[PDB]
């Protein structure tokens, strides 16, 4: 299962 | 810059003529262009929003001059109502970020209602306590006179404020101090209509 | 429709500030605005479900927290002067979508909580003169020394808020303007028939609503706390 | 990055037994790129084409195929056109490579 | 046993357009499974490897929404990176991610990873530890100062050490019959005659699965830079083509073959017939 990122760049 | 930049800071005109709130923008990318009114103690609320493809949009009242070639905005007041009296903002958003809206400094609203009738007097207003408290009130005033802050720091004096009543609209000024034997006819610090006392 | 309680929030420099807002919208994206005096709303940061996205000169100043898609809150930890500005809440359907902005959240901060103090409400009945030279009656209303600025001005009548032939000043005058730290106070009028006025079974109360000290705010002074209270003065009917 | 063309057969190469055509694009950035397949210099209509992909030093990479029948006679070529090239690289297919 | 899953993801920009296009590729076993694009009709994880049809509709529904929020999640990075390098609002930009872990002897985890480029060179890593960031410039510095206060790497260490062992475990499971699949290469030498009396012996290897394979030219013991090679080729079936050839005078020489699917490595000569 993919990964959802935390906070922007 | 962006920036956005507005004009003028504030603006004061009378009941039934015509506003006009100036606008510039920098960034010739921008398309979207939404305009905000907000009221003392209330947010900004969406009043009428322009596009890049169209230059006009009308709203009854409310109407946006879009102008590409200049690189600025401009909203029309038709009628102004008393009512209408609010802080209006504008913001500007680009194709890549909609999210990113740069908004103005605001442009403060005043619109001076039509006094139909004017019977300007002073009235002392009694505590409903022990008491001992008493209440000056400068009541039905025209628009065009103005009320002083009466320089002495023991002497409190309220800016013109104006009711409704539903049935049809008064100016109002408030007028109270601690110090011993205050008489309702001090109010000798601003020029009055002679009109009228005990 | 964009909900933000209080309308002012009040703490001291130093202590942790939390403002929360919500939306039963139900929108994807929930933003957040500063808003300083006589200045335009620059934005701080937002929220698109679980994402957050904060500004390269916003971020290390302000930090944000998201229980559910419904609420969005501000956190400020440590406070200072520099952070005493107003804090809109804004609500978006969409990433690139129109936005609904909350009322605002008033924030002062402090160096010491010493000088608060809750209003004085008086209420002045109508002129007998009033009455005789017009056909109307007006009762002046009266908040006296409170500190800060954090006041909300409300008329009741018969139990029912009234906001018809209501005027209420848009900034408080200050008790003693030769010194900073001064208490400020507010006056407020109320017309209505002299009809109205002559029946005694109708009831005229003056609603203050302040913002002040809360639970998690320290008081360390013999005087009684200044909470977050609401002080009332009621007035009845005569012919 | 400078794309890094291969042209070669599926099978080994027989003259009259039907085989594939492959084209294999590596070490290339931005990932749009244009792959056309040749034979005696005229290029090929049916030209399937693999997704786009990319490798652990980021860089991308794009497999392109086309049924062909191999002879002593017939030239076969691969042109690819990138922005980090001036002039598009033709790599001619080599039956010993 | 080597098994890696992991997950590449692209934002490519495009001129004037309001939305990039966002493609997540799924790798196990460095065989690919699962495929996002939002330049599809409907844009859903669709299943790439055979074995992935198992899954009902719970899992693809789980897997699309999380791209969504992710298409989002990269626009709005892509759009920071414009304003810390300066950079013109109208141009193509590249933002690419490589995440997943390597699980080792036996099912337990070995390495995490978490990489992210901007313009196919690198940005911001997180390190071995799993706990600290590498910043390739002072653009990369800026985001990592951000997720150092928001914790960032406390969360992306929780995926790669919990869900993403979790779920590789269910893939071997799920697909082992064409997972654990190795084919063996066919190898032969080829002829290739020169001017100034020297020739070319070519070591082919065809038909081989996984691409991992190891071809070496060897004069009695151990030819180094001497000796010419090429990439590890698809064939386009699902299996693999290389060679490695030397230069030789006009002559016996040795050839050795590494592969997982072969018992005994390959030693190989040319003929003549």
């Amino acid at each position: 299962a993919s990964n959802e990122n935390m906070e922007t760049m | 810059q962006q920036q956005v930049r507005q004009s003028p800071q504030s603006l004061t005109v009378w009941e039934g003529e015509t506003a006009i709130l100036n606008c510039s923008y920098e960034d010739s990318t921008f398309n979207y262009f939404p305009w905000y009114q907000q009221f003392p103690g209330e947010g900004p609320a969406l009043l009428i929003s322009i596009r890049s493809v169209s230059d006009k949009k009308e709203d009854g009242r409310f109407t946006i001059f879009f102008n590409k070639r200049e690189k600025k905005l401009s909203l029309h007041i038709t009628d102004s109502q008393p009512g209408d009296s609010a802080t209006y903002f504008c913001a500007a958003s680009e194709g890549s970020g909609s999210w990113q809206l740069i908004f103005g400094s605001g442009t403060q609203l005043t619109v001076m209602p039509n006094i139909q009738n004017p019977d300007p007097a002073v009235y002392q207003l009694r505590d409903s306590k022990s008491s001992d408290k008493s209440v000056c009130l400068f009541t039905d005033f025209d628009s065009q006179t103005n009320v002083s802050q009466s320089k002495d720091s023991d002497v409190y004096i309220t800016d013109k404020c104006v009711l409704d009543m539903r049935s049809m609209k008064s100016n109002s000024a408030v007028a109270w101090s601690n110090k011993s034997d205050f008489a309702c006819a001090n109010a000798f610090n601003n020029s009055i209509i002679p009109e009228d006392t005990f | 429709t964009v909900k933000q309680n209080p309308r002012y929030k009040l703490a001291r420099v130093g202590k942790p500030v939390n403002l929360i807002c919500s939306q039963t919208m139900n929108h994807d994206t929930m933003y957040w605005y500063q808003k300083k005096p006589n200045q335009a709303p620059k934005l701080l940061l937002f929220y698109y479900d679980k994402i957050l996205n904060r500004e390269a000169d916003t971020f290390e100043k302000f930090q944000s927290s998201r229980p559910n898609n419904s609420f969005c809150s501000l956190y400020i930890g440590s406070a200072g002067l520099e952070y005493s500005a107003m804090y809109l809440c804004a609500s978006s359907a969409g990433l690139d979508a129109e936005q609904y902005f909350g009322p605002g959240t008033r924030l002062l901060v402090l160096e010491d909580l010493k000088n608060v103090f809750p209003p004085e409400v008086a209420v002045f009945e109508p002129s007998e003169a009033e009455i005789s030279h017009t056909q109307k009656a007006t009762l002046v209303c009266l908040a006296t020394g409170f500190y800060p600025d954090h006041v909300e001005l409300s008329w009741w009548v018969n139990g029912k808020e009234v906001h018809s032939g209501v005027c209420t000043d848009p900034q408080p005058l200050k008790e003693q303007p030769a010194l900073n730290d001064s208490r400020y106070a507010l006056s407020s009028r109320l017309r209505v028939s002299a009809t109205f006025w002559q029946n005694p079974r109708n009831h005229f109360r003056c609603q203050v609503q302040f913002y002040g000290l809360s639970e998690n705010d320290e008081w360390t002074q013999d005087r009684a706390k200044p909470v977050t209270q609401i002080v009332s003065a009621e007035a009845w009917g005569r012919a | 990055k400078t794309p890094q063309i291969q042209v070669y057969s599926r099978h080994p190469p027989e003259n009259g037994k039907p085989n594939i055509l492959n084209c294999y694009v590596t070490q290339f950035h931005p990932p749009h790129i244009e792959i056309q397949m040749l034979k005696n210099g005229k290029k090929i209509p049916k030209v399937e084409m693999s997704d786009m992909s990319f490798s652990k030093d980021w860089s991308f990479y794009i497999l392109a195929h086309t049924e062909f029948t191999p002879t002593e006679t017939d030239t076969y070529a691969c042109r690819v056109k990138h922005a980090s090239m001036a002039e598009p690289k033709t790599v001619y297919w080599d039956r010993d490579m | 046993g080597p098994h890696s899953m992991r997950y590449f993801e692209t934002a490519v920009s495009r001129p004037g357009l309001e939305e990039p296009r966002y493609i997540s590729v799924g790798y196990v076993d460095n065989k690919e499974f699962v495929r996002f694009d939002s330049d599809a009709e409907n844009p859903r994880y669709e299943p790439r490897a055979p074995w992935m049809e198992q899954e009902g509709p719970e899992y693809w529904e789980r897997e699309t929404q999380k791209a969504k929020g992710q298409e989002q999640w990269f626009r709005v990075s892509l759009r920071n990176l414009l304003g810390y390098y300066n950079q013109s609002a109208g141009g193509s930009h590249t933002l690419q991610q490589m995440s997943g872990c390597d699980l080792g002897s036996d099912w337990r985890l070995l390495r995490g990873y978490l990489q992210f480029a901007y313009e196919g060179r690198d940005y911001i890593a997180l390190n071995e530890d799993l706990k600290t960031w590498t910043a390739a410039d002072m653009a990369a510095q800026i985001t990592r100062r951000k997720w150092e206060q928001s914790g960032a790497a406390e969360h992306y260490k929780a995926y790669l050490e919990g869900e993403c062992v979790e779920w590789l475990h269910r893939y071997l499971k799920n697909g082992n019959a064409t997972l654990l699949r190795t084919d063996s290469p066919k190898a032969h030498v080829t002829h290739h005659p020169r001017s100034k009396g020297e020739v070319t012996l070519r070591c082919w290897a065809l038909g081989f699965y996984p691409a991992d394979i190891t071809l070496t030219w060897q004069l009695n013991g151990e030819l180094t830079q001497d000796m010419e090679l090429v990439e590890t080729r698809p064939a386009g079936d699902g299996t693999f083509q290389k060679w490695a050839s030397v230069v030789v005078p006009l002559q016996n020489y040795t050839c050795r073959v590494y592969h997982e699917g072969l018992p005994e490595p390959l030693t190989l000569r040319w003929e003549p017939p």
